[PDB]
This record gives C-alpha cells, structure tokens and sequence, in this order.
C-alpha cells in the first residue's frame, strides 16, 4: 500500500562517510598548520600530548562509524524508511479520531451563535 | 417507504488503506526486523536482552579501549552537526569529476607531507605522563 | 524484487568492505598510538608513524572514492540523526530499532483497541436504537452492512 | 419555553456525542491479536478494566437514547 515517504532529518551513509573523512583530514590539517612553530607556550612535549589527544578523538569517531555500519548491517532489506513512513502514518491516523472530535466541537462552537431564544 | 437524509444505499465506504486492524508489521514485510530484536522468541522461550552499551558490537576489534566514549565522559564530541553538512560529459566522466573534486582536499598543498615529517619529527624523547 | 534483492546483496558486500576498512583504520590508529606512547625517539620510529599515517590516508582515499563512485548503494542507505546521536551517547543502537519497532507495535495496538472500542460503541448503539425504534431497524441494518463492508484488506494478518 | 428545552436537549445530544467519542478515544485499551504477542502498559495511558469499560459504554449509550 501507499505510504507518504518522509525526507525530513535523514541522510545517506555515503554523505556521512564523506563528511567524516573530510572532517578528519581537515582536523589533521588544522593540527598540522598550528603546530609548525614551537614556542614556550607550545613545547614539543605538549605537541605530542595534543597529537595523542587528537588521534584518540579520531579513533573514537571511527569507532562510532564502525558502530553505525554494524547497525546498518543489522537491517537486511534496507527498509527502515518503510518503518518511519508507517509511524508517520500512525501519527496522522491517531489524530484523525481526535480531528473528527475537534471538527464536531468546532461545529458546535460555530453553532452557538445561531439560535433564536424565547 | 420514507427516505432518510444522508442514508443512501448506493453510498458505500471501504476500510482504511493500510488497515490498522491487521498487524501492519507483516503487511509491509517488517517481520524480519521484529523477531531479530524481540525480547522473547515466538516459541515460548525468552530471548536475550540487548545490552545497554554497544560493547558487544566493538567486541571483535582489539584495541586499547575498555570504557565506552559517551557525551558525558568527555570522550566524544558533537560530531553529528559536522556529519549532517551538505554542499558532453557522461555519467562515468561526471562521477569521476565528483569523486575527484572530493579528492582535492585530500592531497597537498592541503596536506603537505614534508611539513608533517618535519613537525612530527619534533617530538623529543619519551612520553611525559599527565 | 530481483533488483531489490541484488541491491541488498551488493549493499551487504559494500557494508562488509567498509567495516573491514574501518577496522583496519582503527587498528592502525591503536598501532600509531602505542607507537607514540612507546616512542623510542629514533628516526626509524618517526618514519614508521609517518607510514602509519600514510596507510590511514590511503584507506581514507579508498573509502571516500567508494562514497562517491556511481556503483554505490551507500547513497541508498537511509540514516536519521537520532541513530547517530544515539551512538554518540555511548548507548546501544539496536535498542533504537527495538524501541522503534516497539513504538510501531504500541501505536498499532492503541489504534486496534480504539478500532474495537468504536465497533463496540457502534453495535451497542445499533442494538439499542432498534430496541427503542422498531421503525428504524431497516436503516440501522443498512448502515451496519454499509459501515461493515466485506474484508479484503483485513483477512490477511 | 418548550423550544428552549428542545434546544437544550439538542446541544445535550451533541455534548453526549462528543463525550462518548472522547471516552472511547481516551479510555480504550490495547487488545491482544494472539496470546504470544507482548502486552505492554504505559503509565501515561489511562488503562481501565474492560468489563467496567463496557459497562460505561452501555450507560453512555442508554443515556443518549433516554435523552432521545
């Protein structure tokens, strides 16, 4: 049966892979350009500590990507959007029984102005 | 016989499409998703409860991690904001152009390798412990 | 269905090769991290960690070009923000599928209960009306058979 | 004065209709299609015993037709 497909707040996995790759080597470049010059404010030991922190952060981000690709591997038919469309259909239908009630109530509130008293 | 208003024998009504009476999991073929995450198997046997963390997902990789990087332990970041950023010739040529304009950030002069060799050569002896 | 089946199979192969490339990157990261922590200070170790970075960068090449090649089902993968921010909380992403399908079932059962309750109200009203009004029994039964049509999308479960 | 009571009775019909719809929309439960499917409950959902649920349905219906 027909389900209205929603395009709100989804993204392709290729787009987030591309975004993660450009972000990780942009951060590699940004750590690269700032650590060219060594001063008393930035000793090379602190440079190595910062490099260790950055590679730990990048390892964390790629671990998150690994968990995401495992999660996509859990779904076999790649029909998660079918589930989302079904839930959005449920959101529309649950309100419909409230919508007819509110239609009747609005009908009454428009009806109150139309009598002719004793 | 007296006709009654808006009660018309030729007026007919059908069920909703899809019908919520039936199990809509099976109508859209979602039963594979159902029993793979079910807390109890559909034979009277209780199924395994899913873990709170994703430690079982990352259990097959050997690494230095023993805890779970979260938002609240100061190990993760707001990476989803970055991850949700978005911007004749045949389809082969145009897709080559797309993939190669996704390579221009991945090569020097953006990532000069002599500069990185000299800079990470600056690391002195031993690991200072903090 | 054949095209969908081979798309899912090729997608599974793509997911597997992305997973093993990511695993290789993570292994290289822990290798260069312990190389930094266990640095001997030698130029050979400097070249070794340069080499580790080189393999990481070319792995990034290979999984970026596979994120943009025409033969890619990774564009066909549908990913919301809730699953990726759900992982960033450190909490298990299959719960998101579990809780999500449980929300589907919970809403379905709420709707089915409302469905049966409306049916109970309808037929109780009908029986009571035909008890009070015998002259209206034929329009009530006509309304009942009209508003309870033959099931063609309800016989399947 | 009789027509005034008639109009009061008419919008009492309408109030009874919307009240019955509100009751059947809010205080219905969650029905088992089979016995093996899980039955879950919500603390934010007004669950009622089904027998007195049907009794309240009956008394709502009978007050509708006694007003009729």
């Amino acid at each position: 049966p027909a389900l209205p497909h929603v395009e709100i707040n989804q993204v392709s996995l290729a787009l987030v892979i591309r975004n993660l790759t450009v972000f990780t080597m942009k951060e590699l470049a940004q750590y690269m350009k700032t650590n060219v010059h060594t001063q008393a404010n930035e000793p090379n030991s602190a440079k190595k500590i910062r490099f260790l922190q950055l590679i730990i952060f990048l390892r964390t981000q790629f671990l998150k990507l690994y968990v995401l690709v495992k999660w996509t591997r859990t779904i076999k038919q790649n029909n998660f959007h079918v589930l989302i469309d079904l839930l959005n259909w449920f959101r529309t239908t649950n309100m419909n029984v409230n919508n007819c009630i509110w239609a009747l109530k609005s009908s009454l509130n428009s009806m109150t102005n139309a009598k002719l008293p004793n | 016989p007296s006709y009654y208003y808006y009660v018309d024998p030729e007026t007919t009504y059908t069920y909703q499409q899809p019908n919520p009476l039936q199990d809509l999991i099976s109508v859209y073929g979602l039963d594979d998703i159902s029993r793979q995450v079910a807390r109890t198997n559909l034979d009277g046997t209780k199924a395994v409860k899913l873990r709170k963390s994703y430690k079982n997902q990352i259990a097959d990789l050997s690494g230095k991690f023993s805890t779970i990087p979260t938002r609240e332990n100061g190990k993760g970041g707001q990476i989803a904001h970055i991850l949700f950023q978005n911007n004749n010739m045949s389809e082969q040529q145009w897709r080559e152009q797309l993939r190669n304009r996704d390579i221009a950030l991945f090569q020097p002069p953006n990532f000069d390798w002599d500069l990185c060799s000299s800079v990470l050569s600056q690391f002195e002896r031993s690991y200072p412990s903090e | 269905m054949n095209g969908n089946s081979t798309n899912n199979e090729q997608l599974q192969q793509e997911l597997a090769t992305t997973q093993d490339q990511v695993a290789s990157i993570i292994e290289s990261f822990v290798e260069l991290g312990v190389s930094i922590y266990d640095f001997p200070g030698t130029p050979e170790a400097t070249k070794g960690m340069i080499t580790n970075l080189q393999r990481n960068v070319d792995r990034l090449y290979k999984l970026n070009v596979r994120s943009n090649d025409p033969q890619s089902s990774l564009s066909k993968v549908d990913i919301p923000l809730e699953v990726v921010q759900y992982i960033e909380d450190g909490r298990n992403p299959d719960i998101y599928t579990r809780e999500f399908v449980e929300a589907i079932r919970r809403s379905n059962q709420y709707q089915r209960g409302k469905m049966h309750g409306l049916k109970q109200l309808r037929d109780s009203l009908a029986d009571k009306i035909v008890d009070e009004f015998p002259e209206l029994k034929e329009p009530v039964e006509d309304i009942i058979k009209r508003t309870s049509p033959i099931d063609n999308v309800s016989n399947t479960h | 004065d009789r027509l005034t009571q008639l109009q009061i009775c008419l919008d009492q019909m309408t109030e009874q209709f919307c009240a019955t719809l509100n009751y059947i929309d809010k205080n219905h439960g969650f029905e088992r299609l089979t016995v093996n499917e899980p039955q879950m409950s919500d603390k934010h959902a007004t669950v009622v015993p089904p027998e007195e649920f049907s009794n309240t349905i009956d008394e709502l219906s009978t007050d509708i037709i006694l007003k009729t």
